[PDB]
């Protein structure tokens, strides 16, 4: 019941798409070979738990490479449907001419996938916003559900471009087109980015060869942490839609950022103490979210706290109290409590207390506003346009995309301003 | 499932082919017995143990088909994709575009499409062709022509040894390179300028042998489109594939020539000696001394980066050395692209040929760049066109093979409008 | 019943591969003899022109 | 009691069978020696049991092909009609001058066939539509037999000319005279096509290497499902008329679709439970039908579920009514509720459920007006008329042939637009 | 009970059939002493122990007769099925159809109605008839006449020797060629036009021989007509008998002539490097260049094209190629037939000749195409009939065998008559 669709889609949705699925499999105790040892799995012959998800792209690479890894039995091959002319980091290639030829598939599996559940709660994405492939198929898709299926609820993890040293040069392009359309059809972006992960694996945990690897496993963890508050007992449940309840006032402010706690290194795991304050000293620190906006230079429209470990309640809502009313210009004030929290019952595998700590936050400005400075900065000069335009499509939609994207952070600001 | 072909036109582009093929199979592990005790990119299992490789070489001249048919690799390849003519091309572009190059572009052209037939999911094109030469010029761009004509979508990345400023192997290298160049402008959309003198310094100060000879020179070449292709040959931490290049380092579909570096540069004398860090490895990526192109990349801007990595890589130390070389005072972008790097990262490290003079090492990068100092690198050879067409010399070799005689002003005035765009993009806003 | 079905397919494939290999055998042989035979014939050949024009 | 004297012809005729007399051997646990360890065999001294079956052509190098094949002794000597001189593919030769004047030795032996059974119900006949021998043949046995038994009933498991590429030149001709034979003389008439079975035996069992057996195989595995419902005990058995009854609405819309389940690869059988939904999720696939028309191109205006094995009905009538109003576009509406159910009480041999879909639907009408296009651009040149000429045919009736198949493809194009 | 008589008129059809049983004798396992160590369709048992072959034998040279009457089948044939004459043909016409054969044809008729006598499921006769020739022709024309007002419905295939497009072997030809064409219209079937140029260019090309002969040729053709009868012979998925191409390739009442294909015909080295599936067999044995008769394809429309592939073949692949074959748009066929493909598969894998220069393969296909650019063929004959018909040229060796002059006329005229067809059925409606 409230089942779960899992989307996967582009390289860097595919690699965090096994690592999410390792990190599922170890939760609840489900060894590679496919037994156990309905939130998310599908029972099958035998006992054995097929993953409810779908993978996708243009290129059979790295769904080979998922296939040969660890945990490549579990997804069904009937889910792994791929074109091999390949995308290429252009979204128009990967939107309006290849998108024609798979989506008709892709859907047609995607149906199955839905008719099959009995009630669906909503679904979740994982992709980039850069890469061709990625953002193209991913948003495409995400078009198509949401006509489809209007009920339910959107998640897109998406992972937007590093501010310094870019993956892709054409990458602004791209993510502007990806964010005016995911603005459109869907309830949360939440955002990643890598320098921040590079920044929390050098700084809490003192891995010093930071390897994919361990930046997958990480949002990973947050990933699962999202909604375990609902396939557990729970002092105080939740769900998906709760927290889209508690945490958008208005459906364009729908842009979150992420932070997940503790984390330590292993010489510092033996003296740190594992108790809700500083729990709370984390999850509250600028350099411990993954996020390229420094969360003091902001403020907070609503921030929820998933809590995991079978501790107090007295101290989690007290902690919470003070962490509003004293920080109260770091917050926002026409709004009463703007801080919501939910506990579930059971911890994660390695420790005994967990936060995942979402916000819809209002400093994710600086980054939209850094991604439309490049814009301009490319666009006012034609560059890189003979791709996004021998594709069927002229430069109208750009700048109106653009438009849109400039009355998005348009709202945040203001609403940063207003007293009452 | 996913492949490339693989053509061979011209003297230089047969040899560098050799060589590069060579590094193709001792990489995999494959013998020149065709017997083998990923490949899908290059070769193709015939049935039951033996492997054909996806090639043709195309050259007038018997000499070197004759040898690559009587050498080593004797057993390799189909005995049909080794096509030979009868006649020199004598480095007048036109014999090799109009008289004879009627000839035997048909049969590539056949040989071609029972080729790429036999193919799932082909990507691109890889040219390999010598401009200064006869047949590495006027064959290669009727072929250039004919594919465009057929197949289109389909990427082409030719890698062709434009003449040294300073160094000369021939006296009529601006003409048939003026045709060639005015040819290939549209039809190839990335075309990586690859030298043939900077090679020369660059293993006399690294490599430190004084009399190098062509065939390192191909080994070197061999050596970094082996380090391309390896996105599409191997697996990686970020897979690249070749229709990524032709979309990131394309600003505007005329001003696509880009010049290449390749490091770790080092014989073994000095490789136990010297550390190669990662951001020591991308600072000499970056030096003026070891691009491949004749050019000091500090006259002009560069406009995109792409950075390959293979073997063992750690990111964060990549990120840290490329901020780095970004706020390096002695590189700098165009205004209009912040975004300048593009970056690609594999699982493998690189493979070394006995008897090549470089060294085994963990880390390679390769890195290409659409940049705009190459420009001058035109203007000077431009210069000696004018020298030459001031007294219609060597013309009558031209205007004797059917080519009409005002043709090159033509061709000249194009590269002049080449040379515009090239100053239309290094100015601010 | 998945299992069998699983390794008659795998054997079937086996048997595919075996007769090819059988017929690059026969086909090795074949380019063999035919070499063979073109030696042999300019033998042959160079025999009948010395008996023609060692006719006095 | 209710028994079947199954008559083939022609090539495709000859294999079916064939394939289709093992897959029944192989059901009531025979041996090619013929005994066991009324329907369909018949006993004979010493316990042997021999097929109620005639086969007959013009060529006798088909029975040397069928007798020599495992499962082939069976077959009494004293049927196998075979003509000594020739076929050619050519309808007018198997129907006026060559394949017609032996025609009487065949009714000589259906009715020694026939007149020895006690309550004979129908005949079940399998041919091809464009072989010469078999589609001449089939239609002038056709004709003679139901001018002459009107008591019992008809039943062809035809084969459609390949629709994107054919395997004869001739292949329109053959098929609109038989045509013109079928909807004034048969009473139930099923087609399969040689293309769809290709792309099922590829996309849905990944095979490499898919032998005409196997497709046959295929055939002759739903052409038992059908009847299966009869010679078995069931919670509501059906038989040859039931389905003539409950789905014919008017006697010319009698060109059914045939579908089988469940069909399943290795990996995508490793994976998949088998569970009632799941054979309903894969029965209305139009990637499932043995006959190239894509159904989402019309709707149905009827179709019968002949389940087999045991199962709760109630999940049967669960599924029917789900599938029934979710696609309520892809049903036809003045007939309510135009899908039947049947249960028979016997799995196949060696799984635990079964399906078979037998569909009039009108979106099979659009093959015949490619057949429609064809002929017609055979017709105003003349090609290939002068060998059919050349048997004493008059082209009169090739005219009305053609303009009776008009009427067919316009009575369903009548239908799947009437609304009430 | 079913089978086939096979007659060889002339002098290249004693040759091509002798080679045809040798590769029949040498694939049924029967030694060429008629002895054992399928048959029904060809040879048959005289009782017991040894086998005794289908045919008749005709010649007026008693040289190749005698040749085959003391060569390595001595003891094959029965002594009685060998006719040959006293005197020669000498390449007209008339020699072989008013003089000579004016009662050898009664031998021969009743020679064959004593083998009929014994045939239970004949199905057509498969003549061979060197038509450049002098009795092939003339005397080929009457034998086929004399069948066909004597038995009448069995279809008469045809395998006939043309004259070349270019080279020479013979200069009256054009008289007595047209001749038997004019002869051939309506009494034969199925013409399959078979011409000396193409397949030296092929044994030239593709089987590596550079000095070929007609022992390679008729090798070749022996290879053609037993890949074309495996259907009656051995097993196959999807049989054909040959009363199939009687209604399948013949639209119109008069235009029946058609052109031969084969493949694989690859030698050892150049398909031992090589994949070989279904895909390129199919997509080269439409190719214009190894058709066994001589024309362009390419610049004319299909009309019918059987294929029987035998060997182990998958017939997935056999759908998807002729789909992919038929997608092409310079392979396009007329108005009135859309549905231009036949297939048939046989289980029998090509078996080959020992001591042969083709090479063993698994798949392999043969085509028989109805096409309309053959038309252009006769045309150029005929134009060179004229160019010996402007001044009556060697018409006296003709006119002085009691052959009425006027009917070159008709022929000559009639034969152009039929252009009318040509011409017409190219035009769509
Ligand atoms: N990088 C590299 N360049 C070569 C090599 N061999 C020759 N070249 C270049 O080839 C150019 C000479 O022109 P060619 O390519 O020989 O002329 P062609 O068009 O092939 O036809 P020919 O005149 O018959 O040789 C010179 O610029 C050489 O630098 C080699 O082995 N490696
Ligand atoms: N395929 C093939 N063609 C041949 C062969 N021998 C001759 N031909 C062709 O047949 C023609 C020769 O004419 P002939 O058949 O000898 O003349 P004829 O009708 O027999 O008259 P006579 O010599 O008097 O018996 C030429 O076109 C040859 O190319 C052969 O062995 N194989
Ligand atoms: N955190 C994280 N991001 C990744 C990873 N791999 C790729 N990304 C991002 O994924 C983007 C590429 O998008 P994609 O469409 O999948 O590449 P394409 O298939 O070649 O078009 C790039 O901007 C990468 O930065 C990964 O392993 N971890
Ligand atoms: N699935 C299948 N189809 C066959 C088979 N044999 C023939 N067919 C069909 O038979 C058609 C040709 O007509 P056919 O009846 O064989 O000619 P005839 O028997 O000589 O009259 C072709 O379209 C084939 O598809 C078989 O064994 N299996
Ligand atoms: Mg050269
Ligand atoms: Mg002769």
């Amino acid at each position: 019941m409230r089942e779960i669709v899992h989307i996967q889609g582009g390289q860097c949705g595919n690699q965090i798409g096994a690592k999410f699925w390792e990190v599922i499999s170890d939760e609840h105790g489900i060894d590679p070979t496919g037994t156990y040892h309905n939130v998310y799995y599908n029972e099958a012959t035998g006992g054995r738990y097929v993953p409810r998800a779908i993978l996708m792209d243009l290129e059979p690479g790295t769904m080979d490479s998922v296939r040969a890894g660890p945990f490549g039995q579990l997804f069904r091959p009937d889910n792994f449907v791929f074109g091999q002319t390949g995308a290429g980091n252009n979204w128009a290639k990967g939107h309006y001419t290849e998108g024609a030829e798979l989506i008709d598939s892709v859907l047609d599996v995607v149906r199955k996938e839905a008719e099959g559940c009995d009630c669906l709660q909503g679904f979740q994405i994982t992709h980039s916003l850069g890469g061709g492939t990625g953002s193209g198929m991913g948003t495409l898709l995400i078009s198509k559900v949401r006509e489809e299926y209007p009920d339910r609820i959107m998640e897109t993890f998406s992972v937007v471009p590093s501010p310094k040293v870019s993956d892709t040069v054409v990458e602004p392009y791209n993510a502007t087109l990806s964010v005016h359309q995911l603005v459109e059809n869907a309830d949360e972006c939440m955002v990643i980015d890598n320098e921040a992960l590079y920044d929390i694996c050098f700084r809490t945990l003192k891995l010093t060869t930071p390897t994919y690897g361990d930046l997958n496993h990480l949002v990973s963890a947050a990933m699962s942490g999202v909604t375990c508050c609902l396939r557990f007992p729970g002092q105080l449940n939740s769900d998906l839609r709760k927290l889209a309840v508690n945490l958008i006032p208005f459906p364009r402010l729908h842009f979150f950022m992420i932070g997940f706690a503790p984390l330590t290194s292993r010489g510092s795991q033996q003296y740190r103490a594992l108790t809700v304050p500083e729990l709370t000293q984390q999850m509250f620190d600028a350099k411990n979210m993954m996020c390229a906006a420094d969360p003091r230079h902001g403020r907070y429209l609503t921030a929820s706290a998933l809590f995991r470990g079978r501790m107090s309640t007295k101290e989690v809502d007290e902690q919470m109290l003070n962490v509003q009313n004293k920080n109260s210009s770091y917050f926002v004030e026409w709004i009463p409590n703007n801080i919501k929290s939910s506990i579930c019952d059971i911890p994660p595998k390695g420790l005994k207390m967990a936060v995942t700590f979402v916000g819809n936050s209002t400093a994710i400005q600086e980054m939209f506003k850094r991604v439309a400075e490049q814009f301009t900065a490319m666009f006012r000069r034609k560059a890189f346009l003979h791709w996004y335009t021998g594709e069927g499509m002229d430069e109208m939609e750009f700048t109106e995309a653009e438009s849109n994207m400039n009355d998005l952070v348009s709202e945040y600001q203001q609403y940063q301003d207003a007293t009452a | 499932m996913r492949e490339v072909i693989s053509i061979h036109v011209g003297q230089g582009g047969i040899q560098v082919g050799n060589a590069c093929w060579e590094l193709f199979c001792l990489e995999h592990g494959i013998q020149p017995d065709g017997q083998m005790p990923a490949f899908n990119t290059f070769f193709s299992e015939t049935g039951a143990g033996k492997h054909v490789p996806r090639a043709v070489f195309l050259d007038l001249e018997p000499t070197v088909i004759d040898e690559v048919r009587t050498g080593t690799y004797r057993q390799l390849f189909h005995p049909e994709q080794l096509i030979s003519g009868k006649e020199d091309a004598a480095n007048n572009f036109a014999r090799g575009h109009y008289t004879i190059g009627k000839e035997i572009v048909d049969l590539c052209l056949d040989r071609i499409r029972k080729l790429a037939d036999n193919c799932t999911g082909l990507q691109g094109f890889l040219v390999f062709n010598s401009v200064g030469g006869g047949t590495g010029s006027g064959l290669g761009s009727l072929l250039l022509e004919r594919l465009s004509v057929d197949y289109g979508k389909k990427s082409k990345l030719g890698f062709t040894i434009y003449p040294s400023p300073q160094v000369s192997t021939a006296v009529v290298e601006p003409y048939n390179s003026i045709l060639s160049t005015h040819s290939l402008l549209e039809h190839t959309d990335v075309a990586v300028m690859l030298d043939n003198e900077a090679i020369y310094d660059i293993c006399r100060r690294n490599l430190d042998i004084e009399r190098p000879t062509y065939t390192n020179l191909n080994r070197l070449i061999a050596q970094v489109i082996s380090s391309l292709t390896a996105s599409l040959r191997f697996d990686g931490a970020l897979n690249v594939d070749i229709t990524e290049f032709q979309t990131n380092l394309v600003p505007y579909p005329r001003i696509h020539f880009m010049l290449s570096s390749y490091a770790p540069i080092i014989s073994a004398e000095k490789a136990y000696h010297e550390q190669l860090s990662v951001a020591e490895i991308t600072n000499s990526a970056f030096e003026p001394a070891n691009m491949m192109a004749k050019c000091d990349p500090r006259h002009g801007k560069y406009m995109a980066c792409s950075m390959m990595y293979r073997g063992d890589v750690v990111p964060k130390d990549v990120n840290a050395s490329i901020a780095t070389i970004k706020t390096k005072r002695t590189i700098q972008f165009v205004d209009w692209c912040p975004t300048g790097f593009k970056v690609g990262i594999n699982y493998q490290p690189p493979t070394v040929v006995p008897g090549g003079d470089l060294a085994k090492v963990m880390r390679a990068v390769c890195m290409i760049s659409n940049s705009t100092a190459i420009a001058e690198v035109f203007s000077r050879l431009d210069h000696k066109f004018d020298l030459m067409y001031a007294k219609r010399a060597f013309v009558h070799w031209y205007v004797g093979e059917g080519m009409e005689e005002g043709e090159f002003s033509e061709a000249r005035e194009d590269l002049a409008a080449l040379e515009k765009d090239y100053e239309e993009v290094g100015i601010e806003t | 019943i998945n299992m069998m079905r699983g390794d008659l397919e795998d054997n079937l494939n086996q048997k595919r591969r075996n007769w090819e290999k059988n017929t690059k055998e026969f086909n090795i042989q074949q380019r063999n003899e035919k070499l063979d035979y073109e030696r042999s014939s300019h033998l042959d050949n160079q025999a009948q022109n010395q008996y023609h024009i060692t006719y006095c």
